């Protein structure tokens, strides 16, 4: 007890000659020095004090979304509400949109603002007190618009 | 004839003392990470929502939705405390940064040597990296940037910090050469070891995956798998899955770690690292066949062997349909001369096993035939069903290992590792059993053994336990407490109690206690009763 | 009037209207024009 | 960029025509720390071309050299930020 309350109490001991454990005579074989060090191994290691520490600017949140299937798009956080959106219709979540031929060229449907009215609006019961369709939209392949 | 005095006459014998590793799939030791191979652990998993959405993958942008990752929180824990890192600093230093340290630790604990013992003694520190997604992740806006961001993420502090953290004055890099980088720093440390520049030398690689802009950038030119299994020379090789985590290895002079009788994994007999350049080449990102050729003749030349000694190779087999046959082939060139079917040579990758590390493959493929050269036997490969047809097994007199195989009882086994970066760069290296005999070693190790009878046996020791905190000494001693049942049938008390005497340091929260066994150690394991 | 086939457009669409929904339902107006034409839509009202 | 043109510039000033070290080892050693174009690109994560990694990743600073010249030598990369370059000096004393 007392060697355990100096060793507590902030004196070195060493332990290892004390109790004459490490070789203290002339004879000690290669497994004397070794056959610890080679059964040991399978003791946990030092147990850390784990605290959490991690700091991503939200805007790298908000950049990990990646693509979005819907055509409403992704949202910009800031005044009025704001979505945004990329599309290539050669991708898979759009790829349907190739079927919409007209001319020559792949018009994006005029329903879809409808379905980004709906979707920016989810679960509730809307009305459209009215929508124009003024300019035409072109989807080319392999272009990000 | 006379067999004595035999020396390591190479400055390329170079032992290798301990390691340390967060692989996924939950490796963090080497003995629970040999028991994951034993048993064919697949670390693929698949990438959270933490990294980046899914909806990358299901668009494919990113081709594969699957990776080799630790636990996302197993990035974020640290003990900043106990490193004199204050938390105010905490949140800016690299997650990889975060996992050296620890790691480090946990390998110097493991290679039975205090660090307080290696404070101020020149230890060359060669790390690996090639990513800083976590600094990509902090410089997502440049309205914010607090002064604290580079010095915690920057290149030199990958290795410097460590060095700073340790007081190895040796001399310390990192390394880029992407998927070979850490193998390339194995290298170095040979060189740094061989020199007379150290006595010792730390090398390993880390590897953090944190954005989706790399990923991305490979998928693009087809790289990455389409499925998500990484899949080692077989039909379904399609691309290699991209990985995470680190780890480190701790390189000592073989007889100055023989003189000091310490855990010796196996002995570098040497290895070179070259780079395709242009022959036989047509572009960066195409594996040249002469150059791996050359390569793998230079290190045999250098190591002093025969190719018809080479037992093992940790090919660098990624998984795809391309570069998988060019090296094998290159293998082939060099070892179907001088082997035949009945006893051929046999290859394997840690990528099957774990994935691919894209930056830490180096120190993956090291500790695990570390680990193979440690216990005499070779760990099995996944994914293996159908070979590639690309492939001439039985023309080359080649073979894959299929199950756990024992080592021959009588002939040294010798190791070569492989491991080509994207870029070109190829390093490989000799690897062998430690020279020390261990059929003799019975009559010496069983000096200890059969000698647990005598009284003076039965005198109960103090043994001490140590940490910086509280919680960290009452959560080991917890753990020591729960393994009643393992440690009583294969570890001798008194085993313990010379290793918990001195191969753990002295830290603040000491604590004693009185036991003769294990029975003993539950019964005692407190003496608060009234003081 | 006229029955609206319904299958998603893509597997990793799951609500309940497509805009491919949407816009054919505005096949069956479209039938009732006879003659050469280029129609294109211009406006739409009060929809609930 | 730099690296090639000028690694040109300094064989065309040693007096020794690089035709005559094609396939011949001799290791390269740069160094470097920063990747700001790197950066440039990817300012935005929806446009990425394939190309990038390729062309501004950490290996390709000496073994792009590499195989534009086969130096069949060990071709590695540095940091240690403000020291690098010389530090490079000191592993192709090594090297060599």
């Amino acid at each position: 007890l007392a060697i355990s309350t100096l060793y507590c109490n902030g004196v070195e001991i060493d332990f290892a000659s004390g109790q004459q454990l490490l070789p203290t005579s002339s004879s000690s074989g290669g497994g004397d020095i070794s056959s610890f060090k080679e059964s040991t191994n399978k003791l946990p290691r030092y147990q850390w004090d784990f605290e959490e520490y991690w700091d991503e600017p939200n805007q790298s949140k908000m950049v990990k979304r990646g693509p979005s299937n819907n055509l409403l798009g992704h949202d910009q956080f800031a005044g009025n509400t704001l979505m945004e959106l990329f599309i290539d219709i050669n991708k898979s979540a759009h790829q349907y949109l190739k079927g919409h031929k007209i001319k020559g060229k792949y018009l994006f449907p005029g329903s879809g603002y409808i379905d980004n009215i709906l979707r920016q609006f989810n679960g509730q019961d809307i009305t459209i007190f009215n929508l124009e369709f003024s300019n035409p939209f072109f989807l080319k392949d392999g272009v990000q618009h | 004839m006379t067999f004595n005095n035999i020396k390591d006459e190479n400055n390329d014998d170079i032992a290798i003392i301990g390691m340390g590793f967060r692989f996924p799939g939950g490796g963090n030791n080497p003995d629970q990470f040999w028991n994951q191979l034993s048993n064919k652990m697949d670390g693929i998993s698949k990438i959270s929502q933490e990294k980046w959405s899914r909806s990358f993958y299901e668009q494919k942008y990113i081709n594969n939705e699957y990776g080799g990752v630790l636990k996302d929180e197993e990035w974020k824990n640290f003990d900043p405390l106990f490193f004199g890192i204050s938390p105010k600093e905490a949140p800016t230093i690299d997650p990889q940064q975060r996992l050296l340290m620890t790691t480090l630790w946990e390998a110097f604990e493991d290679a039975n040597i205090k660090p307080s013992t290696l404070r101020g003694s020149d230890t060359a520190v060669f790390i690996g990296m090639m990513n800083l997604d976590y600094q990509r992740c902090q410089f997502r806006d440049i309205s914010y940037i607090n002064p604290y961001t580079v010095t915690g993420s920057a290149g030199s502090f990958v290795s410097n910090r460590l060095s700073f953290s340790f007081d190895l004055r040796g001399p310390s890099m990192t390394l880029d050469t992407a998927c070979s980088s850490s193998l390339n720093a194995v290298y170095l440390g040979c060189q740094a070891i061989a020199t007379g520049d150290s006595k010792m030398a730390i090398v390993g690689g880390v590897n953090g995956i944190f954005d989706p802009s790399i990923s991305m950038t490979f998928s693009g030119l087809n790289m990455l798998g389409h499925k998500g299994q990484c899949r080692s020379f077989d039909a379904g090789a399609d691309g290699y899955i991209r990985s995470e985590g680190g780890g480190v290895c701790i390189l000592k002079k073989y007889s100055d770690a023989i003189k000091d009788g310490d855990r010796i994994y196996c002995v570098i007999k040497g290895g070179s690292s070259n780079v395709d350049g242009y022959n036989a080449k047509t572009n960066i990102t195409q594996p040249s066949m002469k150059a791996q050729g050359e390569n793998i003749e230079i290190a045999l030349k250098k190591s002093g062997v025969n190719p018809s000694d080479i037992y093992y190779i940790e090919a660098h087999g990624t998984g795809t349909p391309v570069g998988d046959p060019i090296e094998i082939e290159a293998i082939s060139r060099i070892f179907k001369d001088n082997h035949t079917p009945d006893a051929p040579l046999y290859i394997g990758s840690v990528k099957s096993n774990i994935g691919h590390l894209e930056s830490a493959a180096g120190i993956a493929s090291l500790i695990k035939v570390a680990l193979s050269l440690k216990n005499r036997s070779l760990v099995p490969n996944i994914h293996f069903e159908k070979p590639n047809p690309l492939i001439k097994f039985e023309d080359w007199n080649i073979r894959v290992v299929t199950d756990e195989i024992q080592f021959p009882t009588n002939k040294l086994i010798n190791m070569g590792i492989n491991c080509f970066g994207l870029s070109g760069s190829n390093c490989h290296m000799i690897l062998s059993e430690a020279p020390i005999n261990y059929d003799e070693l019975l009559k010496t190790t069983n000096n200890n053994s059969t000698s647990s009878s005598s009284n003076d046996d039965k005198k109960e020791y103090l043994i001490p336990f140590s940490a910086n905190c509280n919680i960290s000494l009452d959560k080991y001693i917890e753990k020591l407490i729960s393994n009643q049942s393992i440690y009583k049938d294969t570890i001798l008390f008194k085993d313990f109690v010379k290793h918990q005497t001195i191969s753990k340091s002295n830290l603040i929260k000491r604590k004693v206690i009185t036991a003769s066994d294990w029975d003993d150690f539950l019964n005692k394991r407190n003496e608060t009763t009234s003081t | 009037f006229f029955k609206l086939s319904m299958s998603p457009c893509s597997e990793f669409d799951k609500d309940f209207l497509n805009p491919s929904i949407i816009d054919c339902a505005f096949h069956g107006l479209l039938v009732l024009s006879e003659g050469p034409q280029e129609i294109v839509f211009d406006r739409l009202q009060d929809m609930k």
